[PDB]
């Protein structure tokens, strides 16, 4: 419950539905349901679970963002007080996102990467789990801040290190992976040469192996290929 | 403007 | 409560918050417990709650529609049966779409509507009452359909007399409420002649007009004057 | 393509 009651396949129809209707709350409910089942997830139905929280929880960093900016120009010197409400909304805004991480990070737990054992699946649970504490540390300012740091840091390392032995460097999770532990390094572990190297380093590793491709993978690849290149573009 | 993550 | 707690400046304030964060259920929310401070509101305030309500039911509807023509096709000749998942789905989309809509005419009945004396508060919430059953109507397919039209008819009409005694031809609500009545006649009502009739007749009425206003009234009114053109032209 | 309302 709430979705005890419906089928597995009946959520996963549901799910591509409200994908359609870009109802992406419903869309990460579904899939809750869906992983709730016990069974593995096949890849497409893992790219339903990450794209619909990737969409909640996309919404409510951006919403985050917006408060916080207001909430930091009312800080500043000469601003005028206008009271708690901006500090009581951009928390309200925050514990909500908190509440959608941990509900990934323990669907993840419970029990998605313990039966994880090909690559595939193994290396994209891991990199939503250094995501969903990536998105806890952009919000963390307290005593814990280190610590989420250090999860996201820990589940990104090994989905790297799986991805390293047992994927091609032009592989569409390889490549997302690495472009978001770049992004974790430049942003939240303040470490922009890290992150700038292993976006070339990827970026370059898979160029040199498109060769290998069919047309269809080719395109696959360069997208992502072109992230990495965009945060290079940016970056440097 | 804003880096890419995916 | 939920909002009953908050004072209610701090839910405007938070309205207007939710607003730039464009988190628009939040902010219907906060302008709900507004209302239900009891006190009438200004003309800032009931623009906040028009634009978290359209909002919320506009995405609700946007998604209905999705569902509900993919609906459509499954029962269309030689489409492959599917089972219930998306006639269940688009229900649920439905109830809560309805739920909305009975949310914004409970709180137009209970009491803003009594309440409104000046014509630009009547007419304003007397049009929100015709587009809320109007959305009503663009889902209702039962033995309530016709007097949910009718509904929707009795208050945008109401709204009309009054605004055509009370406002000036290029008054953006009556602007508004006319563009709107007319979607109503074309759409929900089957008279495209009277959606034709109405539109041109409001548009040929305020240009007539425009030549009283200030540079910044005229922009305000050739807005909405540009949306019926826009239906002038797609319906002729 | 789709009429307006406001
Ligand atoms: C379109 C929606 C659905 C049906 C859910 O699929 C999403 C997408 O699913 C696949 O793409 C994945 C994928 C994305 C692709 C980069 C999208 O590519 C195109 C051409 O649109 C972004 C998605 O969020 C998704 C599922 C996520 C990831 C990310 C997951 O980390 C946990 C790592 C990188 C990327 C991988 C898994 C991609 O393979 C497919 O290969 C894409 O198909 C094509 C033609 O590119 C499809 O759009
Ligand atoms: C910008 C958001 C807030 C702060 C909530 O205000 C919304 C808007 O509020 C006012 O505009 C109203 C208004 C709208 C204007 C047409 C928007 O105009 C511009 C230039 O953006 C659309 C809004 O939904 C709103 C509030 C609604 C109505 C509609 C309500 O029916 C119940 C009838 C027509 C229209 C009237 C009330 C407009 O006066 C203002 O005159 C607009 O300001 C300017 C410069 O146009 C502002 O964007
Ligand atoms: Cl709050
Ligand atoms: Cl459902
Ligand atoms: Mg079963
Ligand atoms: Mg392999
Ligand atoms: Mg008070
Ligand atoms: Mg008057």
């Amino acid at each position: 419950g709430a979705m005890g009651s419906m089928e597995r396949a009946s959520l996963i129809q549901k799910a591509k539905l409200a994908e359609q209707a870009e109802r992406y709350e419903d869309m990460a409910a579904f899939m809750k349901g869906a992983v709730e089942k016990g069974e593995e997830l096949s890849v497409e139905e893992r790219n339903l679970l990450s794209v619909a929280y990737k969409n909640v929880v996309g919404g409510q960093r951006a919403a985050w963002r917006v408060l916080s900016s207001i909430e930091q120009k009312s800080n500043e010197e000469g601003s005028e007080e206008k009271g708690p409400e901006v500090r009581e909304y951009r928390e309200k805004v925050e514990t909500e996102l908190q509440g959608v991480c941990d509900t990934v990070l323990g669907l993840l737990d419970s029990h998605l990467i313990k039966e994880a054992g090909d690559a595939e699946s193994r290396v994209f649970y891991l990199k939503m789990k250094g995501d969903y504490y990536r998105y806890l540390a952009e919000v963390a300012t307290g005593d814990d801040k280190k610590r989420i740091i250090d999860s996201a840091r820990s589940a990104y390392q090994e989905a790297m290190d799986i991805s390293k032995k047992e994927m091609p460097p032009t592989h569409p999770i390889r490549l997302g992976l690495a472009l978001n532990f770049s992004v974790f390094h430049y942003e939240i572990a303040n470490s922009p040469e890290e992150a700038i190297s292993l976006a070339k380093t990827t970026f370059d590793e898979a160029m040199a192996d498109l060769h290998t491709l069919s047309e269809d993978s080719y395109k696959d690849s360069t997208l992502i290929m072109q992230l990495l290149r965009d945060n290079l573009t940016l970056w440097t | 403007k804003r880096r890419k993550s995916v």
